[PDB]
């Protein structure tokens, strides 16, 4: 029926030899697909993303920060001139930067890019953020607690301790 | 309830009036009356005597006979019995009802009933039986009709087959009959033309399209028209006599098709002497006209000084190309073209329509017409109105309307086509009220020209100035129009053509002749006419070539100028730049804006670079952007379906004067005269493009060969509609991959159509 | 002069130095591909190459023989490396093909535990050619069940592709294709081939068998053509196909009456002497590899006023001496006898068939295997009662828990393949309180979606894997299968066994079969050898029990693939068995 | 709904002959479309409730342990659940799919799963061999006719509004306005310009 | 070095087909279930992961194991042409001090390069 035609055209937006897709044990697309020396990232429906393809290598697929950054930057292109909308900053490996700022207000954020309470300050006032070992440690005290319902060890100063131990926390 | 509204050869068991009851009660009784009769196979509950108001009636039947006139079928094409106005069987719950189909027959005591025998026999040998491999099932087929025959109303299948083959033989538009056995009946399906061919470089394989599978398929062979059948066809022309043509074998791939050719058919009296600069007149010819050789071609600017044998003022002839054994009422292409020959021989036309006619399964007409001064000399007034060559095209189109049936074409399926200059000239027919009131054509193919061109029409005062300049050049007086016409009518054609070539040079006066608003054929300029609401729908296929341009179009004039001893001096550069973008086309501001935009250097001496920049500037202004403007206007105002192409730049065949779009659309890679000059990829590309253009001529859509079938094209990618909105504006690129692209020349055409058209509006 | 004093070879149309017909030339490339893929397996068992060298070739780096200082060997590194330096689709198919074959052999040799080897007729597609190197109009791929039509030069014919249909499609020969197109559209053939006039154009005339007729005509005149191809102009009152060939390895000896191939052909060198058809193709089962192969025609006439056997012919021995003239029905290539093999005996002297008369309509078209079947056995834990009630009750319980459907994890909507019927469950009483239950899942291949289960191997594993049989073995081994029957409970034992061809094993094996109206012609055991195992029961026949049995005397059947024989009217009968009309 | 007939207009879309049944008249079609527009305003959907939504409403009213869960377009969700009970997967009719009864987690109801079928097709294409005709992608002609032409894109997005239509609203609207291809073909026969279409379909400017 | 010598080890006792590394370089790997291959201690996965990532590491690994396979063979079958390479001409090995730190001078004997 004509409703089916509307669904088929809607599905066909963004549509396209000896390529063999790689699947997971659960039957979902493996998020990295490779053919003839190229490799790219795919979504749930197994469609290639625009900038994923890398020759002679294996790409790192987009993270949370990188996807938010690419989403907030497609809406800063609708704001008026001389106007600021927040845009998160991401490291080269996809992680969030420790400090995020917006209209001269700055926060420490965790690995999910959420403000850490008690860390706000003004732009230009240096702020001491918790170390990356302290954050992944905390973030894993509740990885454990959730499952009952190793967590990371931090040498003095918050620098990762060269020896790391497994098991329940102590 | 049967879907069929008309039953033929029924057998009635009882008739019961039901007018003293509710419609619900009468239906309930009619059902139980057929229940009580062991021989009843169904009943009718209907109004009889509907012309006197109708009477509710129950008719019990022991045979339903031949069931026709289904409401589901016969929508576009009906051939069987329909429309009985004294009976009402449509409104719920009226209808013919069947007892449920069971393989257990009626009691043995029931009367034997059979359809009445046919009055005359059916040969079976005048019918071609087709295998299932020769057909394609296409559920989008719509031009078909259905009948059902009760399985108890015919003794055996042979009786059912002869009844259904007899129905088709009575209707001349029925070409195919199929029979299929259902549990309760024999289903007969009748088709019009549904042929579908696969074209390749090896062999041309053609099949029939059917709505559904069937077991037996019978086709009626095509019978040639009265004068056809041999290799010397002789077509009767009403009020004239016989027209004698030739027959030619045409090769595409490894297949051969015979095409009948009628070359040099007059459509008007030769415009000589007092008929020069006059409206075309009827030619009274009788007896047999020999139409086996191409005739002379019209005078054009730049004809070589040793006059070729095929140049004459006697040039109002058309050529007809008719493939053999077509289905009735073929579509017709009328292509207007004057050849700038020097390669075409005296036995072969320069544009052979045989290959497009054979591949497209249609009739091609190529016609010549007066151009230049001979076709458009005007004083800007009723004394010498002008438009003589436009009236030639009207007369030639009227001839097709009068005479094409005799060759086998439908006068209602005509497409008008022209290329380069003629496309600008032939687009005037789209804005004249007479051409629409006559219905001279249904579709248009404009190849490199538009009615929105800046040079489409000449202003009346420029025509008076240009007429005087030609009078001055040949020695005639300009004091009076009647005096000047008389002296120009005694001149030799060679003398008049040398004068017009001299005055036509762009580095000189740029005196080009074209249509003028006269107040008879052309009542107002094309821009005003297109602002009005459309009256009739015309499908438009339009495009352009990157190899087109004013200098390319005037290379013969340039060659003449050099032979006369006139080179590119500095004032030649000056006139070339002013004349190109000016002459009602620019004030001092438009010239400066275009100079900036195209980096045109007025005071250079490099004719090469200056010509390249100017040709890029004038191609957009005069050719490409007017084409896009016309396609946008035609789509925005719903004047018809719009399809646009663009032929990208070529370097391969500069010796041929035809551009890329005409060479592919007419199949020149298949011409025997050019064997060894085209690659197999150009042949394959040309064959695909001929299928696009044939489809548009036949159905008004380059994707479909039939109006009543919507099966997706397989020879190439589909060609999208032209939608006049930013982000859309798709076109077909005529390259090897035939891709679809969006927004041709968007930046350059914005400059001309928005910025420049606003500089000229102030 | 055409003198021979130099080396010769065969060449393409454009001078490629590679005589074979079109189909046979394409066929030789696929045979080369298989041989190379098996060479890769050969070199992979006797270690002559490092494992990472093909990876290096795929990256464009090859180590030359001088810098390795490697003395050349007979299987030179160059032979293997060239296959992989060109990173073409040919090399990818070659690497894939040799990769399965290496592992499937190993798995089998080390321990053939998990499952059965693939049928040897599921392989790369091999073009099917006629007796003279041309393309057969029907092309089929057994591994997928796909069949399609090709034209005279092997090009696919549009929208002719079919998948797993009961009947293999009919494809016109080149003559019939050219004639039908010529009649519809007047796209004709040229008689003179250089500057033809419209009177030199002709529509080919075809024999009813699909061959070009010897004499083709236009208005310019008539001429002779090769029956197997209209090319024609045979300049040797038209030469017969043999006579065209006479001036196939050895040149055939042919009969003087018309030029038809003599019934006995021979190889002058090899000792094989055999029989041929009227066409000249060999009868499949007649190579005698000795003098006087039995090529004689019978003296006894055919049973029901029929002119000749359709597919094959009745080839007898020499006139016997007492009057037996022992004969046998041999079907042509591309045909199988629907009914089992029979010896026929003729009375030269009565002049009537002493044995059962031969069946004129026996030879039919074989079809692919149509069904797949697996069988398991479990036990339900009184007698001398009607157990056929329990057959319905068990089927209902199997249906309720979804063991009579296959669910295929497609993209959107999932198709359900029914794998049961009323004959699926058979129960036998073994001992008190323990019933014996047989469950048989039969999949019809016409229902298996070709888009979700492309190969017949994919169909086998869907029927004998985690969605049907592996999921049912776990349910039985657990102990949670009980049947509710008037408050009484019948729990099933934990033991389950699978049929494996007369040896109940612990793993399910599939078995190929035919549909309802189709008789088996290939034994069950060698179904791995031959893919065409099903023939439709002909017009003189009915179907019972996997065999096609001829209508007995007094009965007639007119439509093929029927389940019974219509009796003659009470006043009439049939003189012989296998009557096929009213 | 009580629909008043006093102020309804007349329309251009119509057949040549008067319909056989009342269900095939323009009168029924106008009443049906007005009903659907009111349904859109009072329920969010240009349609009537689906089978899933009716059963979900009845389960919530009588407080049944198993409440069916529905997508916003009316379809059954693949994963169904009972209150503190087992979970399972269902088909489009809402009937449990055998062999999918999980206990704790919302089951791995196979939604997309185009990979294993795609992977199988690629292997059968590899195994076909070097030469011969073979046994996310665009369906034929759809991209060229609908998306290359730029026909579909103005339909999807709002004009002078930031409202973006869901796919369900577009599928519901086309089903509600044109129940069949033959009725849509009738509308094209008698609609010259698209500014008149709503007035013909609804017997007035109803949507405003 | 240990992985490059494992490749040579698996290349003498034939546990893998010759064209499977080429298949991995093209992105196609055959999963263990569809091969129906019962897992072995040197699992196919250990070898295949090295070659599915078409990185420079795999190219060096495939090259290094390719010379070592042929140089052993050439020697064992017939050590006719020339002498085996000095065993101190190999991949560059960082030179460390007694406490795991870098020695300020680093040298590569196979090329005579120091830095
Ligand atoms: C089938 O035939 C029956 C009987 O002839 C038709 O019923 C008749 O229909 C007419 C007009 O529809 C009724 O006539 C009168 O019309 C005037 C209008 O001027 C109205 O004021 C009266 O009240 C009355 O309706 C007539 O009464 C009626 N007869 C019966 C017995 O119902 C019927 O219309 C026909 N059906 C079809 C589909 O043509
Ligand atoms: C409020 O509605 C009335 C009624 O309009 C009719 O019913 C609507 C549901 C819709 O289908 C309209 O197209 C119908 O015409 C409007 O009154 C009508 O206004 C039009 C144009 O102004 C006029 O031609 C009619 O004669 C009016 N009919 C009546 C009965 O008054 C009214 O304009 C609407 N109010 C607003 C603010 O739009
Ligand atoms: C259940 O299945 C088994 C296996 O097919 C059947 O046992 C076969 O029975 C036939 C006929 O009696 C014998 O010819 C075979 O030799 C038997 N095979 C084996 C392995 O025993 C058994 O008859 C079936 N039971 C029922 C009730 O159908
Ligand atoms: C079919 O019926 C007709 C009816 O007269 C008659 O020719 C004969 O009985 C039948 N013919 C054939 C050919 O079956
Ligand atoms: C052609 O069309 C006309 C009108 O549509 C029709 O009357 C005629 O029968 C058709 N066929 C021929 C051969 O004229
Ligand atoms: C490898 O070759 C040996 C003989 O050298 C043979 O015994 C063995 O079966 C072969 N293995 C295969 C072919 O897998
Ligand atoms: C391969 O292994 C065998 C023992 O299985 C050994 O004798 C031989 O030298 C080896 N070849 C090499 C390492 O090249």
């Amino acid at each position: 029926d004509l409703g089916d035609v509307m669904e088929m055209v809607f599905s066909s937006q963004g549509c396209g030899s000896l390529f063999v897709p790689a699947c997971t044990a659960e039957g979902s697309y493996e998020e990295v697909q490779c053919f003839a020396g190229d490799c790219w990232c795919v979504d749930a429906q197994g469609r290639e993303l625009a900038g994923s393809r890398v020759r002679g290598g294996r790409p790192r697929c987009p993270t949370e920060c990188e996807k938010q950054r690419a989403r907030m930057q497609s809406l800063l292109g609708s704001q008026p001139a001389g106007s600021s909308l927040f845009v998160p900053a991401c490291t080269s490996k996809g992680n969030f930067l420790p400090v995020q700022c917006f209209n001269s207000e700055c926060y420490c954020v965790d690995t999910e890019g959420q403000p850490i309470p008690g860390t706000r300050s003004a732009l230009g006032e240096p702020k001491k953020c918790p170390s990356p070992c302290q954050l992944q440690a905390e973030r894993a005290f509740l990885g454990t607690v959730r499952t009952l319902v190793y967590i990371p060890q931090c040498s003095a100063s918050g620098q990762w301790s060269p020896v790391q131990c497994d098991g329940p926390p102590e | 309830r049967l879907p069929f509204q008309k039953l033929t050869g029924i057998s009635i068991r009882n008739k019961v009036p039901m007018s003293d009851k509710s419609i619900s009660s009468g239906f309930f009784e009619c059902e139980r009356l057929c229940d009580m009769d062991p021989c009843c196979t169904g009943f009718g509950f209907l109004n009889v005597s509907q012309l006197k108001g109708g009477e509710v009636t129950c008719l019990t039947l022991n045979s339903l006979g031949l069931q026709t006139c289904s409401e589901e079928y016969g929508g576009v094409w009906r051939i069987l019995d329909c429309g009985s106005p004294d009976t009402e069987v449509r409104t719920y719950p009226f209808g013919w009802y069947q007892k449920p189909v069971s393989p257990s027959d009626a009691p043995s005591f029931c009367p034997s009933v059979a359809l009445p025998a046919l009055t005359e026999n059916v040969a079976l040998d005048s019918w071609q039986s087709l295998a299932l491999s020769s057909v394609i099932v296409d559920p989008s087929i719509r031009n078909f009709d259905v009948a059902h025959i009760s399985t108890a109303a015919v003794g055996n299948f042979s009786a059912a087959r002869d009844r259904c083959l007899w129905e088709c033989s009575r209707h001349q538009d029925c070409l195919v009959t199929t029979l299929q056995t259902q549990p309760g009946a024999v289903r007969c399906m009748f088709y019009a033309d549904t042929q579908s061919c696969t074209h390749s470089l090896q062999a041309q394989n053609c099949r029939l399209l059917l709505h559904e599978e069937a077991t037996y398929i019978y086709r009626k062979p095509n019978i040639p028209l009265p004068g056809f059948g041999t290799s010397s066809p002789s077509v009767p022309i009403a009020t004239h006599g016989q027209l004698l043509g030739r027959s030619q074998a045409i090769q595409v791939g490894t297949s051969w098709k015979p095409v009948d050719q009628f070359l040099g058919v007059p459509y008007a009296a030769p415009p000589l002497g007092e008929k020069r600069f006059r409206a075309p007149e009827h030619l009274n010819w009788t007896g047999s006209w020999e139409a086996t050789k191409p005739r002379a071609r019209c005078w054009q600017p730049g004809i070589r000084t040793p006059t070729p044998p095929g140049v004459s003022e006697d040039c109002l002839y058309l050529n007809v190309f008719v493939p053999q054994n077509m289905p009735p009422n073929a579509s017709v292409l009328v292509f207007f073209h004057n050849a700038a020959e020097g390669k075409g021989s005296g036995d072969r036309p320069a544009v052979d329509g045989s290959f497009l006619a054979a591949v497209g399964n249609l009739i091609v007409v190529t016609a010549s017409y007066r151009t230049g001064i001979f076709g458009f000399l005007s004083s800007g007034s009723s004394e010498l109105s002008g438009n003589w060559g436009l009236l030639d095209q009207v007369v030639a189109l009227t001839w097709v309307q009068t005479h094409i049936q005799a060759f086998g074409g439908d006068p209602r399926r005509v497409t008008l086509a022209a290329d380069r200059g003629g496309a600008d000239i032939a687009s005037i027919h789209l804005v004249t009220t007479r051409a629409a009131n006559s219905r001279l054509f249904r579709r248009a193919v404009l190849m490199g020209g538009s009615a929105l061109s800046p040079a489409a029409v000449i202003r009346p005062e420029r025509a008076r100035q240009q007429a005087a300049a030609l009078a001055k050049e040949v020695g005639c007086p300009s004091s009076s129009v009647q005096e000047m016409v008389s002296c120009l009518r005694q001149e030799p054609a060679r003398i008049l053509n040398d004068a017009q070539t001299k005055l036509l040079a762009v580095s000189g006066p740029f005196h080009y002749w074209g249509p003028v608003v006269d107040g008879q054929y052309l009542r107002e300029t094309p821009a005003r006419v297109l602002q009005r609401a459309p009256r009739v729908k015309v499908d438009l296929l339009i495009g352009s070539s990157q190899d087109d341009g004013l200098i390319n179009r005037a290379k013969a004039v340039k060659q003449f100028e050099e032979s006369q001893g006139r080179t590119s001096s500095k004032t030649a550069f000056y006139q070339a730049l002013q004349n190109s973008l000016g002459g009602e086309a620019a004030d001092a501001g438009v010239q400066a804006a275009a100079t900036w935009y195209y980096s045109l250097e007025h005071d250079s001496d490099d004719x090469a670079s200056f010509s390249r920049a100017l040709e890029q500037a004038t191609r957009d202004y005069f050719i490409i952007c007017p084409v896009i403007d016309m396609a946008s206007h035609w789509a925005r105002t719903v004047r018809g379906n719009v399809f646009m192409y663009h032929a990208p730049e070529s370097y391969s065949h500069s010796s041929l004067e035809l551009l890329t779009d005409v060479l592919y659309a007419f199949g020149l890679p298949f011409y025997p005269a050019y064997e060894g000059q085209f690659t197999l990829e150009e042949k394959s590309l040309s064959l695909k493009i001929m299928q696009y253009f044939s489809n548009f001529i036949r159905s008004g859509n380059p994707n479909y060969p039939h109006e009543f079938s919507r099966r997706a094209p397989e020879f190439a990618a589909p060609w999208p509609d032209f939608v006049p909105r930013d982000g859309a504006e798709s076109y077909k690129e005529l390259s090897v991959l035939l891709p679809n692209r969006q927004g041709l020349k968007k930046a350059d055409c914005s400059f001309w159509s928005k910025y420049i058209q606003s500089l000229k509006a102030s | 002069a055409h003198f021979d004093l130099r080396s010769c070879w065969c060449v393409d149309e454009a001078g490629q130095k590679l005589c074979p017909g079109s189909c046979e030339e394409v066929k030789l490339r696929v045979l080369q591909f298989i041989r190379e893929a098996e060479e890769i397996v050969t070199y992979s068992n006797s270690s002559r190459f490092p494992l990472g060298e093909s990876f290096l070739a795929a990256k464009g780096i090859r180590l030359t023989d001088e810098e390795l200082a490697f003395p050349p060997l007979s299987p030179s590194r160059e032979t293997f490396l060239e296959k992989f330096l060109s990173g073409s689709d040919y090399a990818i198919r070659l690497a894939a093909q040799s990769t399965f074959d290496f592992y499937q052999r190993r798995l089998v040799t080390l321990a053939e535990s998990p499952r059965a080897p693939s049928p040897v007729w599921s392989s790369a597609y091999l073009p099917q050619c006629d007796a003279f190197g041309g393309w057969e109009p029907v092309q089929c791929h057994a591994a997928t069940g796909h069949c399609w039509c090709v034209d005279g030069k092997g090009e696919y014919v549009p929208t002719s592709l079919t998948a797993r249909s009961r009947q293999i499609p009919q494809c016109p020969t080149s003559c019939e294709r050219l004639r039908a197109s010529g009649l519809l559209s007047s796209w004709k053939q040229a008689g003179v081939q250089a500057e033809p006039s419209p009177k030199d154009l002709f529509i080919p005339t075809c024999l009813e068998t699909g061959e070009f007729a010897r004499l083709q005509a236009s208005e310019a005149g008539t001429w002779c053509v090769d029956p197997a191809s209209g090319e024609g102009v045979p300049p040797g009152q038209c030469p017969s196909l043999c006579e065209v060939l006479q001036s196939p390895g050895y040149s055939p000896a042919c009969r003087a009456e018309d030029g038809g191939f003599s019934p006995v052909q021979c190889d002058p060198a090899q000792g094989s002497c055999w029989c041929v058809l009227g066409s000249g193709e060999e009868v499949p089962g007649t190579r005698v590899a000795g003098s006087q192969p039995a090529c004689e025609s019978p003296q006894c006439p055919l049973p029901f006023s029929v002119a000749d056997v359709a597919g094959g012919a009745i080839l007898c021995e020499r006139a016997s001496g007492a009057a037996g003239q022992r004969c046998q029905l041999r079907c042509s290539q591309g045909y199988r006898s629907a009914f089992p093999p029979e010896p026929l005996l003729c009375s030269v002297q009565r002049r009537r068939w002493e044995s059962r008369p031969p069946q004129p309509r026996a030879c039919q078209r074989p079809q692919f295997w149509q069904t797949l079947q697996t069988q398991a056995q479990f036990q339900l834990l009184d007698y001398s009662g009607l157990l056929l009630a329990f057959q319905v009750f068990l089927l209902d319980e199997l249906t309720a828990r979804g063991f009579c459907q296959i669910q295929v994890k497609t993209a959107g909507t999932p198709v359900s393949i029914p794998v049961c019927d009323d004959s699926s469950v058979k129960v036998e009483c073994l001992s008190r309180e323990r019933l014996g239950v047989n469950i048989t899942w039969k999949l019809q291949l016409v229902d298996a979606p070709p888009a979700s289960l492309p190969d017949l191997q994919d169909v086998e594993e869907a029927l004998a894997g985690k969605y049907l049989a592996g999921r049912f073995a776990d349910l039985i081994q657990s102990g949670t299968f009980q049947l509710h029957l008037d408050s009484k409970t019948f729990s099933a034992d934990t033991s389950i066994r699978f049929l494996q061809g007369d040896r109940f094993g612990i793993s399910p094996r599939t078995q190929f079969g035919c549909l309802e109206g189709f008789g088996r012609v290939v034994a069950a055991s060698d179904a791995s050898q031959d893919a065409l195992g099903c023939v439709k029961c002909p017009e003189g026949s009915y179907f019972q029990d996997e065999q096609c049995i001829p209508c007995p005397a007094g009965f007639y059947q007119e439509q093929a693939g029927s389940l019974a024989c219509v009796p003659c009217p009470e006043g009439r009968t049939t003189v012989y068995a296998g009557a096929f009309s009213q | 709904l009580e629909l008043l007939l006093d102020e309804i207009y007349d329309t251009i879309f119509a057949g040549l002959d008067l319909a056989s049944t009342f269900a095939e008249t323009t009168l029924y079609r106008i009443l049906q479309r007005r009903f659907l527009a009111v349904q859109l305003v009072i329920s969010g959907r240009f349609r009537c409730p689906t089978k899933c939504e009716v059963e979900r409403f009845a389960a919530t009213s009588f407080r049944h342990p198993y409440v069916p869960s529905c997508h916003p377009d009316g379809e059954y969700q693949a994963a169904q659940c009972q209150q503190g009970g087992p979970c399972w997967c269902v088909d489009s009719r809402g009937q449990e799919i055998p062999g999918t009864r999980q206990r704790g987690e919302p089951p791995s109801c196979a939604e997309d799963q185009s990979c294993p079928s795609e992977r199988r097709r690629a292997f059968s294409r590899l195994r076909f061999g070097p030469s011969g005709y073979f046994s996310a992608s665009c369906p034929p002609s759809i991209k060229e006719l609908f998306l290359d032409s730029g026909i579909f894109q103005p339909m999807l997005q709002g004009r002078d509004t930031r409202f973006v239509a869901p796919e369900s609203l577009l599928k519901e609207a086309i089903r509600g306005l044109f129940p069949s291809r033959e009725l849509a073909r009738l509308a094209l026969q008698f609609t010259t310009n698209a500014k008149r279409l709503q007035q013909n379909l609804f017997g007035g400017r109803f949507l405003v």
